[PDB]
């Protein structure tokens, strides 16, 4: 049998360690920092940056999901990115 | 008596004894866990203090729980507190 | 030298003559510093009055049975020791108890001289039958604590156990109380039961004054820093 000590020792070098029910529950909680900075953005810009930066869709797919030309998706992406860069400055948060 | 001040009514055997400090020490023994790492295999809490582990609730302890007729304590221990 | 968080004295009244006092929080160990000294002070240090001796008419050499009364001699001594009395000046002061008609005798039937007080006039003493006669002399002095009976001299006079202390019973206990991460702090509990002569409050206050005077003798050897809890 593999011992618990070996499991923990192996987890110390692993990309993701051994998480606990506490860490799970607190990670599932709202940020109350990032969420507030996202709600300050207008709904169109926060939606564009959500489908782009958070989700990872390519730009054309964002132009498809919400019905807008490419120009509004790109422009809303740049302006929403700028505003979110203003609303927070964090090396980590 | 150092507390009241009264003398103890009877003579007490006193002297010098050689006493050793054994290697079972409460600093090593005390352990407590609310929540911690779990095994990737059985998905139960890890064992042992070094692993920040949980306590073993065994077959005989379940016999005790059943003799008490405590159903929700037993279920809670073996589900939401372990591998659920 | 350093300041201590101030302890408080609280009173929980049980009966009129019975109270529990709580001194908390005390620094660890000090519940036993104050406890036995406060108990022995409450018991032995408070001046009060009681019956030193009695003389029963009709019985001198015998002392077993008293004719004309249901109670025997020692049963009269018992409830006469329960007599709650107070005096002013300290000299032996004689009183007299006499009754004729059948009935029951109480402490009110005793004739107090000027300067003494019977605080329990309803206390039963003896039962007089038909034609029974009751004549007894009760000496009263002021003292402290509990002095056993001190006799020869003139017959008929029996010294009795004299309960001078106005407090009947005292017991103390030290319980754990928590002050800021330390759960081992001391909590002093005093259970005191007294005669109606004084209240447990004034008894604890008199004990406080007595002990402050006593340790003042050591306080007088010098003036140097000590634990100061006031405020």
């Amino acid at each position: 049998q593999i011992t618990d000590w070996q499991l923990a020792s192996n987890a110390e070098h692993s990309s993701t360690g051994l998480r606990s029910a506490e860490v799970e529950a607190l990670e599932a909680l709202p940020d109350t920092e990032i969420k507030e900075a996202l709600q300050a953005l207008p709904e169109e810009f926060r939606m564009a940056v959500y489908y782009a930066d958070v989700e990872g869709f390519p730009y054309k797919e964002i132009a498809e999901i919400m019905d807008t030309p490419i120009g509004t998706v790109m422009s809303r992406l740049h302006r929403g990115r700028r505003q979110l860069r203003g609303l927070l400055a964090d090396v980590a948060r | 008596d150092g507390r009241s001040g009264e003398p103890f009514p009877y003579p007490v055997t006193v002297g010098y004894m050689y006493i050793m400090k054994l290697h079972h020490l409460v600093d090593d023994k005390i352990h407590a866990r609310s929540t911690g790492p779990y095994s990737m295999i059985t998905q139960q809490p890890l064992g042992g203090k070094a692993q920040f582990g949980g306590q073993r609730f065994g077959e005989m302890e379940c016999w005790a729980m059943q003799a008490y007729g405590a159903a929700y304590t037993l279920q809670e221990l073996l589900t939401i507190k372990s591998d659920d | 030298m350093l300041i201590s968080q101030r302890p408080t004295l609280s009173e929980d009244v049980l009966t009129d003559n019975r109270s529990q006092f709580v001194i908390e929080p005390l620094e660890p160990g000090f519940g036993y510093t104050l406890g036995n000294s406060l108990r022995r002070t409450l018991l032995s240090s408070i001046p009060g009055a009681a019956v030193t001796s009695i003389r029963i008419d009709g019985v001198l050499h015998e002392f077993t049975t008293v004719p004309g009364v249901k109670e025997d001699v020692t049963e009269i001594i018992l409830n006469l020791k329960s007599l709650v009395v107070s005096s002013e000046e300290d000299e032996p002061v004689t009183m007299y108890l006499r009754k004729q008609g059948p009935g029951e005798v109480t402490a009110g039937d005793i004739v107090p001289p000027a300067g003494v007080t019977v605080h329990n006039p309803g206390m039963h003493i003896a039962t007089l039958n038909d034609k029974g006669k009751l004549e007894v002399e009760l000496v009263v002095e002021r003292g402290r604590g509990y002095v056993p009976a001190v006799s020869g001299a003139e017959i008929g006079r029996i010294p009795v156990d004299s309960i001078y202390s106005p407090v009947l019973k005292v017991t103390y206990k030290v319980d754990a109380t928590r002050v800021e991460q330390r759960t081992d702090f001391d909590k002093l509990i005093l259970d005191v039961e007294t005669k109606n002569s004084i209240s447990p409050r004034d008894a604890l206050a008199s004990a406080g004054k007595t002990l402050v005077e006593l340790f003042g003798l050591a306080r007088e050897l010098n003036v140097e820093a000590e634990g100061i809890e006031i405020g």
